[PDB]
């Protein structure tokens, strides 16, 4: 959801 | 000449990362174990973009690539340190500025743990584990991490199964002398898997006990399902 | 005309052995705990006898047999259940009288350890494993246990590495249309590992709550280090 | 050393 996991993945 | 999925896993290696134990702090199991989550943390945002370069890892949903690496992080990890360990004797390199011996592991409360990653070390050293072998078996652990979790379940399969290939590919071209070398190399990822799930299950009950501060990546990958 | 390793281990391989719970017992956790425990004490006595019929098993000493047994006691428990729940759905045949479904599992404590021990039957399923298959993992997983204790390492892994060549020259007889099946048989090893990890440590953790009676030979393999 | 494990290999 709020992730870190999720949004280093979406990122660059 | 051997694979390119291999050539490809080789350049894609991350850059060392220093473990910098705070000078200031005086010498303690709880100095010890930030120090380790601390670099764990770091490493693991190293690790999601080493993932992105494995063929086929990004096609995959989201949701599958968080399952495979909240499956295979401590396997990542563990497989680094054990890698930089080989030309040791009965020290594990964490990084160049911490090698940890038998005492700091006994000071640390890592005796079992740190045993369990030497004896990984014994055996790839008995097998001469070329860096080669190393970056395709991190890879093939996290497509073969066993997730309960998968949607895509075919794809998580194809993606095992190129990276399988590579590794015959490589064992077949680079070691005729064993014919079965490759499937000696796969016969090692229990022990992988085995010395993982008691990182794991150790760090889980410090992070209970509340006494090592530990950051929000880390903590993420501990509290995984 | 295959390999006479698996047409050995095929005879080898031990009779059925009936759970027989007690009908005079009501129904509950400590009775469905107390009926596995007692069926696996009497499975190992019949894994003990199978192992000598394994080639140069019996050459190694007495403590390298206990070791490799004392490691792999429960995976060998573990791939008989899977075995024997394949042709099922959501069901686990522990015994031809004791078919545990997921009710059961949650009324005996076991939700977590059945639902991945139905994730090992999951993928054999999938892969459409073969008896043959599955006797010469069984025998693959006592080899490649990875005790810490083994006095004579060399002669562990020649007695691995018949065994995996076992493995290899069946699936290139039986099965050419996928030349690394046999590779993708042993990458199912390290599930049964961790799937073992977590049934010894649950069963230990039923022992030191003291509330389930176990006979002896189950509680000499449950106390090994 | 008195295990059952090792009796049980000792035998047959
Ligand atoms: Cl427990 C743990 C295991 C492996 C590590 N590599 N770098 C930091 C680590 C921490
Ligand atoms: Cl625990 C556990 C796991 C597998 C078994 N097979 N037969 C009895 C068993 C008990």
């Amino acid at each position: 959801n709020n992730s870190l996991l999720l949004h280093l993945l979406k990122s660059q | 000449p051997y694979n390119k999925i291999v050539s490809h896993l080789l350049v894609a290696e991350p850059e060392k990362i220093y473990a910098m134990p705070d000078p200031t702090v005086p010498d303690s199991d709880i100095k010890a174990l930030t120090t380790l989550c601390d670099l764990a943390d770091r490493e693991l945002v190293v690790i999601i973009g080493w993932a992105k370069h494995i063929p086929g890892f990004s096609t995959l949903s989201l949701a599958d690539q968080m399952s495979l690496l909240q499956s295979a992080w401590m396997e990542i990890l563990i497989l680094g340190v054990v890698y930089r360990s080989l030309s040791f004797e009965d020290e594990l390199v964490y990084a160049d500025d911490y090698i940890m011996d038998e005492d700091q592991s006994k000071l640390a409360g890592l005796l079992d743990l740190n045993n369990a990653i030497l004896q990984l070390v014994k055996k790839y050293k008995s097998m001469k584990l070329e860096k080669e072998e190393f970056v395709t078996l991190k890879a093939i652990a996290l497509a073969n991490s066993d997730s309960m979790h998968i949607e895509d379940v075919e794809a998580v399969q194809k993606l095992q199964d190129v990276l399988h290939e590579a590794l015959q590919d490589y064992e077949a071209g680079q070691h005729m002398e064993d014919p079965r070398r490759a499937g000696k190399m796969l016969m090692t990822l229990p022990l992988l898997r085995q010395t993982s799930t008691k990182a794991v299950q150790h760090f889980y009950n410090i992070k209970l006990e509340g006494k090592v501060p530990m950051h929000k990546l880390f903590l993420e990958m501990l509290e995984a399902k």
